């Protein structure tokens, strides 16, 4: 993972019960941006018609 | 009306009789095309028919008086 | 960067995350004194001392 | 479409042909080249219907112009393909085969023939014969002949006897017996001997024999001659994607029925020898049985996968059957789910994503894109919604407005697990929940998910606003306590703001209102917690609901003034002038609800959440490693205990101490060294801010953040800072015993490797407990729903007399439930008055609310009689007065409210939480002994000589506060009728000795005790003062064992000196261990002893199951004196000879110690031996009110030990559903000793004890059943078939011809009707008057 | 995940299960008991018939929403008469005793 600057305090109810408040600078730096690859198969078979 | 229906359940008396009255009144403003007695205030028919009840304008007898007397004018114009 | 609630620490009794936090700040103040002495271009001998 | 009932019976062979549309003659399914259904097969189109809409197989007629034709080239009716789901066929069996359900399910075919089931199966397997009719008097009907014995009676008789094999014999025995002559035989010879264990063997027959006369069945239909065939669209053969097929398991089971049936018709044509024909009929029996119920008669017929084929009974029976997976629960349209996160929302709102709310509300948008002229057709609105144009998001915002939506989190343990919210559209992918409804859902934001459900019609959008809205539900239905308590971050900002500091800022300045206590805080001129003087103004309703004001200066802090601008103008100032922990905000919301109503409570609960969240962020609260403090003296408290562990170690080495005395000395030392460390950390935490102000030094409560999270009750407790600061206790290895050394390290110093491996013994022992006990509690809640299924409040006032008497629970120790907790919300049963008499408070029934509770607080009344639910006189339901207050609302309960489902969900909801000498007077109170028998002892005190006496402590007012139990023969240091203060060990006895103390003052001589016959001579050689010894029955001699030892109290003449005032001789017979202290001739006084005789979650489940305890307490049946009978053959006897009554005895173990002696009278319903008692006996001897008092006191001790508050009415309303069956003893309407519904027995005596007859009615006993037993014995067979044992329920319901009249809530969920409860209760009362008025 | 109308099962004619099937949420046994404890009888009747299993009555509820008439006309669910054909295929005559 990544290691980032953590403060331990309650911020206006946005970390009420196990919620996490993240900053916009973490999103701009693409720290937790992941790449997912997928596979889509199109198979054409014999049909009696 | 919108937030709480606490003031409406004393004008009818039951939590279960409020639903069977307010769904009979809001049916008429949905498909019957009858006019609402209160200001509309850009509300749906379920909130209006609840708002009509808590200002004392709709009861279970008033929905029975006006529906019975509406038939007896249709039971005159045909015959 | 991230604000975490302090009320999840005592009732769950995982004091690793308080000690890992204090050691991560202690390990960042050394990288910030190296990054200061690299942008300022002091010497290769004073970077050997620290 | 419209029906009324559901009738079940047996199917005649003419009826199975009546459902049919053709006979299946071939096992062929379809053709392999062109996948078309072949003729005469399992999928045939001439029988079951066409495969396409309005098309025959060939193609001669089509397209609905030909609707009523039958195409003569093929034979397929030109109709819809929906009739392949509804049309059945049949198979003509070449030999009659028995039904497995009326043969193996315990027996319905050997109960009717009175043949044993192990003997019928020898006939069915073609092993031995049975005589159908023996014309010669040699053989009898139903006589079993082996194949070597049948040949002998074949030669001796010829034609004169009828004997067959197979199910063609058992079809003849059922066809031959006259059902009417056997009811005219069993009713004749039953009066000969009514022995007990043979009686229900007869009553099993008579109710079956009368069922075949009444219900129209015939006993030949047990043997199937014609078998029905399921429609093909319920067992499909569908093609998969890649050229394969996928079939049902029933097609394989129907093919071997047909193949073994066509082959039997080939063996009856070739005249095969009768071993091949017997094996073929024995093979057809196996194939028909495996189709109806697969793994029941032999080994289960597996397919080609080695897993067994799923038969017809497996599609109905079990968790994956139709009754539990497709009828009581369903997959549902207009619904979705997502991950929840925290909200700024109000209490009636939720955050619904826009990509989620577009798919849920999709036909609502098409109805407005067509109406607004923005799309000319419906398939053009499908294009605009999928494009997400600019007008779509402006019509979605008008559809969603005032349209509530249901949010559901599984598991739904109680009814608050699904509530309604009005949506607020957000642009994300997560649902935003309100922080105050997370306690009801038991939801935290660590990855949880919740489901959304859209109410469609107009009556479902008004129930979501008037019944299930989130502001409607702020009280709980289990107990009356609020459920919207602010949890963890709102309480920290409240505890920080309403705190006190000695030296902060702005001390002593005077303020002209709360509005400038915020100007001082925001501009930095004052601190938050700082003592000032504020001019305040509060409002009260001393007037008749009108607000009166008053203005004065208070002595408060700055932060308590900023909070006063939230409290809504009807409350005092003392509600915010304290420290405001978690329990103080939890009752600040409750004070608002009782004085001001519902609307000022929802507003005040949101503004608390806005102010708690705001000032918890203004502070800044953390946890560092300096906040976990250590006592400085931690090393020296352990070294004080490390010295005392090697002091005892050398004594084990020397040998003065044993290991048994060493172990509870090491455990005692470490249990007291742990307490000093846990105390020196709390002396170092709660006051360690030794702060000063204008002087030397003062002391205040500290501002440590781990203490502020505990003192407020925000998170954690005192027992969890203990493992952070002091040592973390002793740890038990999972055998049950405890390791000898403690974990002396904490989580701040860090554990060891051996101290960590020890801690994972008990951290997995508790973690495998939480995973393996939610199954044991989800089965208990399912069982409690069934018992209390159809209990609906269906009246207003049943007009009955008294019920349960209420009383405090002061036993053992202090008060745990006062009178204000057990009685608040009930209805008074009779006219109750005061200790100062003649003050009636009631017109015989009032709702006893909080104001009448304070009226009982004033006077000395501590015993009331309330209307219970077991005593309600309404047939089929209860009334609203016997139930009392609806707890979730706060008034008297309405009609049609399903109170039995509320009861089960309130007992089963905490079930996943709770798997884990001398009598000293403590307080100044009087001494009163009730039901008393005593005697003035040899010193000048009182001693007790009865078992039924208990110590009562009465203060200066008149109520009882403390209650103690005192045995027979104890020693009391004071007397009766006195007023003695606390701190005195007033009663004392030996915990070994059970003495035999005597009331009579007289001399005692040796009589009828001869050595070697009844007694032995044993003296105490140390003292010398001894006597004869009487042992138990298993130790003495066989010389005089049959005679009882009788020590007689004598005088100078030699006569039994009596109790004064009474004439019966009172001299003790002698049971075991009876050793007198003194010898012959010595006198004893009044109260002088002759001799001395020395010495969780399954619990709640087994109470409601009404289990049998392993050592039951033996009790008495009638009053009078008892005696003994037999001696040592199995067990002893208890001869009862009363003063008036008639020779009852009982197999009683004489090695279980007794309470009474041979010469003592015992009363009915009293206790004879020692141990727990069965709940079946408390109802048999004592009334119906003494078994409900036993259960709600015993199942409450498990709940209240964990601090779980459940109202007592929720237990009595499912105890009532166990006391629902009644056995009869007399007759006059129904049979002699059969079980019967007690609601119908009270109706049959309401028809005959009234004027239609003088007296021909029936008197009845009362039975008690467990929850899994009283739910299978109901009038409705559908509520029992959908619960458990679907095979056993439907077989005993089909041979009796039962009908279901659909009264329950469960029975209308199945057929898709309205519920007879809540909103649908007004609908079913029209149907109950439509039935009687034509 | 979300779904208004989609694919339905073969034998029981109830909607499918899972996000890959575009399936609806399961309204199990425990969520029926919570609708009975509230008293909501019209919310429960629509989830058993027109949301799930009544074939001829769920196509009427779709058009009634497009027409602006929030009215449910329910029928007998298709899972109940799949059950009636199975007990009758066991040689047990179960019928409905109509008016």
């Amino acid at each position: 993972g990544q290691n980032m600057r953590v403060a331990f305090m309650p911020w206006n109810g946005y970390n009420f019960e196990d919620s996490i408040l993240v900053s916009e600078r973490v999103v701009q730096e693409d720290r937790f941006t992941t790449i997912h690859i997928q596979e889509l198969a199109c198979v054409s078979r014999d049909t009696k018609l | 009306a919108r937030v709480t229906v606490q003031d409406a359940v004393e004008k009818i008396g039951n939590r279960f009789d409020l639903v069977l009255v307010a769904a009979r009144r809001a049916r008429q403003m949905q498909v019957g095309g009858k006019d609402p007695l209160v200001p509309e205030e850009n509300d749906k028919t379920t909130v209006i028919a609840l708002r009509e009840i808590e200002e004392g304008l709709i009861n279970n007898q008033i929905l029975d008086v006006r529906e019975r007397q509406e038939q007896q004018e249709q039971e005159a114009a045909e015959l | 960067d991230i604000v975490l609630n302090p009320l999840g620490v005592p009732s769950r009794m995982n004091i690793g995350q308080i000690l890992e936090t204090h050691l991560g700040m202690a390990a960042k103040g050394i990288g910030d004194k190296i990054n200061a002495m690299l942008k300022q271009q002091q010497e290769v001998a004073k970077l050997r001392e620290f | 479409e419209e029906f009324d009932a559901i009738k079940i019976a047996l199917a005649s062979p003419d009826m199975i042909r009546s459902w049919s549309f053709g006979e299946v003659k071939k096992p062929e399914t379809i053709n392999y080249r062109t996948f078309k259904p072949e003729r005469d097969g399992l999928f045939c189109a001439r029988i079951f219907g066409p495969v396409k809409d309005y098309e025959c197989l060939c193609g001669k007629y089509k397209r609905l112009k030909h609707r009523g034709v039958i195409c003569e080239k093929c034979g397929v009716e030109v109709t819809q393909t929906k009739v392949r789901r509804e049309r059945m066929g049949h198979i003509e069996l070449a030999s009659p085969t028995a039904h497995i359900w009326f043969l193996k399910s315990l027996s319905r075919i050997g109960l009717l023939l009175d043949m044993p089931l192990r003997d019928i199966e020898r006939v069915l397997y073609f092993e031995s014969y049975v005589v159908i009719e023996g014309g010669m008097t040699n053989l009898e009907r139903q006589q079993i002949l082996t194949e070597e014995q049948y040949l002998d009676a074949l030669e001796e008789f010829g034609d004169e006897f009828d004997a067959k094999m197979g199910a063609e014999a058992i079809q003849a025995l059922l066809k031959s017996m006259d059902l009417e002559q056997e009811c005219e035989q069993l009713r004749e010879e039953l009066n000969e001997t009514n022995s007990e264990t043979k009686r229900k063997k007869l009553t099993k027959r008579i109710k079956l024999l009368e069922a075949f006369v009444q219900s129209g069945n015939k006993p030949e239909w047990m043997i199937l001659t014609v078998l029905p065939v399921l429609p093909p669209d319920l067992r499909p053969l569908v093609p998969l994607d890649g050229g394969r097929f996928a079939t049902s398991d029933l097609n394989d089971l129907y093919r071997r029925v047909i193949n073994r049936n066509n082959r039997l018709k080939r063996l009856l044509d070739l005249a095969a020898p009768d071993i091949i024909v017997r094996n073929e009929k024995r093979m057809l029996q196996e194939a028909v049985d495996a189709l109806l119920d697969n793994g029941r008669r032999g080994r289960a017929i597996t397919g080609s996968n080695k897993r067994p084929l799923k038969s017809l009974a497996d599609m109905i029976k079990g968790k994956q059957g139709r009754f539990r997976q497709n009828l009581l629960g369903k997959r549902v349209d207009y619904s979705g789910r997502s991950v929840i996160t925290v909200g700024y929302l109000r209490l009636h709102q939720c955050g619904l994503p826009k990509k989620m709310a577009l798919e849920l509300f999709k036909p609502f948008i098409y109805g407005k894109l067509e109406l607004r002229g923005l799309a000319t057709t419906i398939k053009a609105a499908k294009k605009m919604v999928e494009r997400e144009e600019a007008v779509v998001w402006d019509i979605l915002d008008e559809v969603i407005r005032e349209h509530p939506v249901l949010l559901n989190r599984a598991p739904t343990l109680h009814r608050l697990g699904i509530q309604a919210f009005e949506p607020v559209l957000i642009e994300g992918k997560a649902i935003q929940l309100h922080p105050l409804v997370c306690a009801a859902y038991n939801a935290d934001f660590d990855g949880d998910q919740m489901a959304v459900h859209v109410p469609l019609t107009l009556e479902a959008q008004l129930e979501a606003r008037a019944l299930m809205m989130s502001t409607n539900n702020i009280l709980s239905p289990a107990n009356g306590e609020p459920i919207i308590v602010p949890s963890q971050d709102v309480v920290l900002g409240l505890y920080y703001m309403t705190r006190d500091c000695v030296n902060a800022k702005g001390e002593g300045m005077v303020l002209t209102g709360p509005k400038e206590a915020e100007r001082l805080y925001r501009s930095g001129l004052a601190s938050l917690h700082a003592r000032v003087k504020v001019r305040i103004t509060e409002y009260e309703k001393d007037a008749n609901g009108e607000l009166v004001a008053k203005t004065s200066l208070k002595d408060t802090t700055v932060g308590r003034a900023i909070l006063w601008m939230i409290v809504p103008k009807g409350l005092p100032y003392s509600i915010v002038n304290q420290a405001l922990g978690k329990k103080a905000i939890s009752k600040m919301l409750n004070t608002c609800y009782r004085i001001l109503g519902l609307k000022p409570t929802v507003i005040f609960a949101d503004q608390i959440m806005y102010t708690g969240f705001a000032y918890a962020a203004r502070s800044g609260a953390s946890v560092g490693i300096d906040d976990m403090v250590i006592p400085e003296k931690k090393h020296e408290i352990i070294s004080e205990a490390e010295a005392e562990v090697a002091e005892i170690q050398e004594q084990f080495q020397s040998g003065l101490v044993t290991a048994g005395e060493r172990y509870n000395k090491v455990i005692d030392i470490w249990a007291a060294a742990n307490d000093r460390v846990s105390k020196a950390m709390m002396d170092n935490l709660q006051t360690e801010t030794v702060i000063n102000r204008d002087g030397q030094e003062e002391k205040q409560v500290s501002f440590n953040s781990i203490y502020m999270m505990a003192d407020s009750g925000a998170r954690g407790s005192a027992a969890q800072i203990r493992q952070l600061a002091g040592m973390r206790g002793l740890m038990a290895k999972p055998d049950g015993s405890i390791i000898e050394t403690p974990i002396t390290a904490n989580f701040r110093e860090g554990l060891n490797v051996l101290q960590y491996f020890i801690s994972t013994h008990g951290a997995r022992k508790g973690l495998a407990d939480t995973a393996l006990k939610t199954a044991n509690s989800g089965y208990l809640t399912r069982r409690l729903v069934d018992v209390a299924q159809d209990l609906v409040v269906t009246e207003d006032d049943c007009g009955t007399h008294e019920g349960i008497m209420m009383t405090p629970v002061i036993e053992g120790g202090d008060v745990k439930e006062p009178l204000r907790d057990r009685v608040l919300g009930r209805v008074t049963a009779e006219d109750v008055l005061k200790p100062g008499t003649a003050d009636i408070l009631v017109p015989r029934n009032t709702l006893l609310h909080e104001q009448w509770c304070d009226l009982l607080e004033e006077n000395s009344v501590d015993a009331v009689k309330v209307r219970s639910v077991v005593s309600c006189d309404t047939d089929f339901g209860v009334c609203a007065h016997c139930y009392g207050r609806d707890l979730a609302r706060g008034h008297i309960i309405n009609k049609g409210e399903a109170i039995g489902v509320i009861a089960a969900q309130s007992i089963g909801e905490p079930g996943t939480q709770l798997t884990m000498s001398s009598i000293q007077v403590k307080n100044k109170g009087s001494i009163k002994l009730s039901n008393v028998k005593s005697v003035v002892n040899s010193s000048g005190k009182l001693v007790i000589t009865s078992r039924n006496t208990e110590l009562k402590l009465i203060d200066e007012f008149g109520r009882t506060k403390e209650s103690y139990k005192v045995p027979y023969g104890a020693v009391l240091a004071k007397g009766d009728g006195e007023q003695v203060a606390g701190g005195e060990t007033v009663a004392n006895w030996d915990p070994h000795t059970m003495p035999v103390i005597t009331e009579v003052s007289g001399f005692v001589r040796f009589t009828d005790m001869i050595d070697g016959q009844t007694i032995t001579r044993q003296t105490d050689e140390l003292t010398g003062l001894s006597s004869l010894v009487v042992l138990d029955s298993a130790e003495r001699t066989a010389g005089g064992k049959d005679l009882r030892p009788a020590l007689k109290i004598v005088d100078a003449q030699g006569n039994d000196v009596l109790i004064p005032g009474t004439d019966m001789p009172a001299q003790y017979f002698l049971p075991g261990k009876a050793i007198v202290q003194l010898e012959d001739g010595v006198q004893i006084s009044s109260g002088d002893t002759l001799a001395r005789i020395p010495q969780g979650l399954p619990r709640v489940a087994d109470l409601f199951e009404a289990r049998r305890p392993k050592e039951p307490a033996i009790l008495a049946e009638i009053s009078g004196i008892v005696s003994f009978g037999k001696e040592t053959k199995g067990k002893r006897r208890l001869v009862i000879t009363p003063v008036d009554g008639s020779p009852y005895e009982e197999m009683i173990p004489k090695w279980r110690q007794l309470n009474v002696f041979e010469g003592e009278r015992v009363e009915r319903g009293d206790v004879i031996s020692d141990g727990p008692e069965a709940p079946h006996d408390i109802l048999r001897l004592r009334g119906v009110h003494a078994v409900t008092r036993y259960i709600v006191n015993e199942v409450q001790d498990v709940y209240r030990l964990q601090g779980v508050k459940i109202n007592d009415k929720h237990i009595e309303v499912i105890v009532r559903q166990m006391l629902r069956k009644a056995t009869i003893v007399n007759a006059g309407s129904s049979d002699f000793l059969e079980g019967e519904q007690v609601e119908y027995s009270r109706v049959k005596i309401a028809n005959r004890e009234l004027e239609a007859n003088g007296k021909v009615g029936a008197t009845y006993s009362r039975d008690l059943l467990g929850i899994t037993k009283a739910s299978l014995a109901t009038e409705s067979f559908i509520s029992a078939a959908s619960f458990q044992e679907t095979t056993r329920v439907l077989t005993e319901a089909a041979v009796a011809g039962k009908r279901d009249e659909l009264r329950g809530l469960k029975e209308n969920v199945i057929v898709g009707r309205l519920i007879p409860a809540g909103t649908g209760y007004a609908y079913h009362q029209d149907r109950m008057r439509r039935r009687a008025a034509g | 995940h979300a779904r208004s109308t989609g694919s339905y099962s073969l034998v029981t004619q109830q909607p499918l299960g899972g996000k890959a099937q575009f399936g609806g949420q399961r309204f199990g046994e425990m969520e029926v008991w919570a609708l009975e404890a509230y008293g909501a009888a019209y919310t429960l009747q629509e989830m058993l018939t027109v949301k799930s299993d009544d074939v001829n009555g769920r196509t009427k509820m779709y058009k009634n929403i497009v027409d602006g008439n929030h009215q449910m006309e329910p029928g007998m669910p298709e899972s109940f008469n799949v059950l009636l054909k199975e007990i009758r295929s066991l040689g047990i005559n179960i019928e409905l005793e109509d008016e």
